[PDB]
């Protein structure tokens, strides 16, 4: 803290020091600009440099609206990438389920649960949501019980 | 969202080409009053005034910052000389302390340094704790006055006298070391009379 | 010249009372911190004084620490805990010989460390930390008393 002490000294004077030399620059300038401003020349330069600064500013404004939409299109092909990634899984999954209701009536022949075909085609009757499976384990329990 | 956001880009780009446009014709102008010597010194007093200018506006600002930084600074290293003397302080005490009991030669002391001696009996932290150990030397005493009575044992507790500068009122965050130490500067000492 | 003036007096100002603020800002991050711990403080020695309350070997007027310190406001400054544990044993040895046939016993209580104690707050309150937990144990004492 001794050594932060004396570099917080050491800092503060030299920016005093540099706002006495700004200061004696500043000085300096706005007194030759008054003599300077004579010919129409000073003018000229500081509208030149406006437009200057006003292509700066529209050059920072179209990289910043790049920059967002660059942005805004990667994570959109990301979400493309995505949403082809979930009809993926439906595959899968899909084939999958399929090959288990082969599986499951299978089980049922050997079990007889006469109630598995009819559960099943009551499922792709209403596999268009939230299907409640609650009924057919239900069942397949009580089929269970009794076996 | 994104043609949108890609419209009002290409609607930039096409104001900074018309604005790029624009700066020509100032220079056209400039060009026919052409004097290159008025220009040359103009420029360079439009720079040393735009320097001096934003020297001196962030310099007006900073300084004040570092010095409620240097402020700050002087607070926080107070702050930590009085730690560091108190510290030093209680470190001799400690020593002091230490220094009291080493010399009944009850305890053999194989170097007077801090981290050595604790080095020496690190394992006894493992062993006991001061209300167990308490109990035990009570317990001892009791016990071992059934065969000793001729002797006349008898423990008292012996203490060691608060160092002065204690007193100073070093202020509340370092109250709790002096009562520390003030608590457990209390220990307690046995006598035995043998054979007068 | 009057607006530069202003804005100058301004630049010079803000930054100091811009460090104020953030000095005050952290030092009041630092107080609501204090104020939660020694509110927990408060409520960790609540907890202990209805404890001993609870198991009725001391009587006090109401649930309050000014009203209690009051009440016992000479003992501390008579005895101290080592010396009064230590003649409690030795209490608990003598009487043994007349109470023998009652097997009396002692066992220590203990406070579950609570784990609000896990916020480290070091440095200012590491003491009380500290002194609190070699404090919050306490001795009690059961006996056989006719089975």
């Amino acid at each position: 803290l001794t050594a932060q002490d004396e570099e917080l000294t050491q800092e503060i004077k030299q920016e005093e020091e540099q706002k006495q030399q700004f200061a004696q620059q500043q000085e300096i300038a706005l007194e030759e600009k008054k003599r300077l401003e004579r010919h129409e020349v000073w003018n000229l330069e500081e509208d030149k440099r406006k437009k200057i600064e006003n292509t700066k500013s529209l050059s920072s404004e179209i990289n910043s609206l790049q920059k967002k939409w660059d942005h805004k299109n990667s994570q959109y092909n990301r979400l493309w990438q995505e949403r082809e990634q979930s009809q993926n899984q439906i595959r899968q999954h899909e084939s999958g389920m399929e090959d288990l209701l082969g599986e499951l009536q299978f089980d049922a022949e050997e079990a007889a649960f006469s109630e598995h075909e009819v559960n099943v085609h009551d499922f792709e009757r209403h596999q268009e949501e939230e299907f409640d499976f609650s009924i057919w384990i239900g069942e397949i329990g009580s089929h269970e019980q009794l076996l | 969202e994104l043609d949108d956001l890609k419209g009002d880009q290409n609607v930039k780009e096409s104001q900074l080409r018309k604005e790029k446009a624009e700066i020509e014709s100032i220079e056209q102008q400039l060009k026919l009053k052409g004097i290159e010597e008025v220009r040359l010194r103009i420029q360079q007093v439009q720079q040393e005034l735009r320097e001096a200018t934003e020297g001196i506006n962030h310099l007006l600002e900073t300084i004040p910052q570092k010095k409620a930084k240097q402020e700050t600074c002087q607070n926080e290293l107070a702050a930590a000389k009085t730690s560091a003397e108190f510290w030093s302080n209680m470190a001799d005490e400690w020593e002091q302390m230490v220094r009291a009991d080493i010399a009944r030669g009850f305890v053999e002391v194989v170097e007077m340094d801090p981290v050595k001696i604790v080095k020496q009996l690190e394992s006894i932290l493992g062993k006991y704790d001061r209300s167990k150990l308490n109990e035990q030397l009570t317990k001892t005493f009791i016990n071992e006055q059934i065969f000793l009575t001729e002797y006349r044992m008898f423990e008292y507790p012996e203490e060691t006298e608060r160092p002065e500068w204690f007193s100073k009122e070093w202020g509340e965050y370092y109250e709790p070391f002096m009562n520390e130490w003030n608590q457990l500067q209390s220990r307690r000492l046995i006598l035995m009379e043998y054979k007068g």
